[PDB]
């Protein structure tokens, strides 16, 4: 009977560990997923490109006499840069 | 204090309520501590009972 | 002797299940994290009206516009409208 | 507060932020609120795995 | 191919989009290759989970 | 073919290499596939021996 009772508790102690390990890994995976989404914010929508097709990521490159072309989801619009206000 | 059979009833009801996986973490995990206390506590008592029979059954002087 | 042999096989069996569980769980997270990064993935342009440009319908044939980069903001007036 | 609350609050800030409704000025301010929740979510999750590790270890 | 190789490509695709040195001409061109890797990569991990659950069952 | 003794040491070889951790997914699952069958086989024999002793010790 005793050896039977030792086996019972051994069996039940394993279910206890396999139950919690499942719960914990579920919450880690959902939380780890949510942080990468918040990080997945890249620059912080539109794209502004110079006439040559070369991108501008630092405003001081602009020459204030050029017809920049900005591409939006539906198409692109163009205009000449004339004034600046660095921040 | 509790009998050995009531220990198995206590652990049984802990594992059953937990395995449904529908409790807050700070509650479910906090109860997980008790589960390992009962299992570790209950196991030790069977160490003492298993050894008493061996001394009593073998031709101990 | 037989009772202690049964328990030795019993312990080894559970260790096999546990060791693979965590190794499988680790690979799910790294692959799950990678896809969310890829699924989620410029410049911001605003009209004088306080709107963030989203449709050429908003534009007007000779209206001003301002855009903000990582440094500050500039502005110009639309010169040609070529939606496609 | 509760851990389960932190996730639920964080998700609604994430979903609302992906919708692109807000302007940039305010959009940042909630992203500032976003990192408050994130760093305490990791803190609580780290202490959870420590407790299970010490209990279940052979020591 | 191997599951490890599948990931090795996917990870290097995302870090390239992060860098941003790629204009929209080719940046979108690599998003379509990444997604097919993700779809097929996801299938093989789903298959593996079913092999562990079958063996861990009573039969 | 394999006796009970060499079934246990065969299992010990598999378990130790598996949790060493440096194994790709394709091979690890194949090793895990032999692992459980071996353990399931060894369990059956001990049940067979347990029955024999019970029917031997008993008067019948």
């Amino acid at each position: 009977k005793i050896h039977r009772a030792q086996t019972r508790i051994q069996q039940l102690e394993y279910r206890l560990a396999e139950t919690l390990r499942a719960q914990l890994s579920a919450t880690r995976e959902r939380f780890g997923n949510a942080v990468t989404h918040l990080e997945a914010v890249s620059p912080l929508y539109s794209v502004t490109t110079a006439t040559d097709g070369n991108v501008l990521k630092k405003v001081k490159q602009v020459k204030a006499g050029e017809m920049l072309t900005t591409r939006l989801e539906d198409g692109w619009i163009e205009s000449e840069v004339k004034n600046i206000q660095p921040v | 204090p509790a009998s050995f059979e009531k220990a198995l009833s206590e652990l049984e009801q802990i594992v059953t309520r937990l395995e449904s996986g529908d409790l807050p973490l700070e509650e479910a995990l906090n109860e997980f501590e008790r589960g390992v206390q009962l299992a570790r506590q209950g196991q030790a008592k069977l160490q003492q009972a298993e050894q008493r029979v061996q001394i009593l059954l073998s031709d101990n002087e």
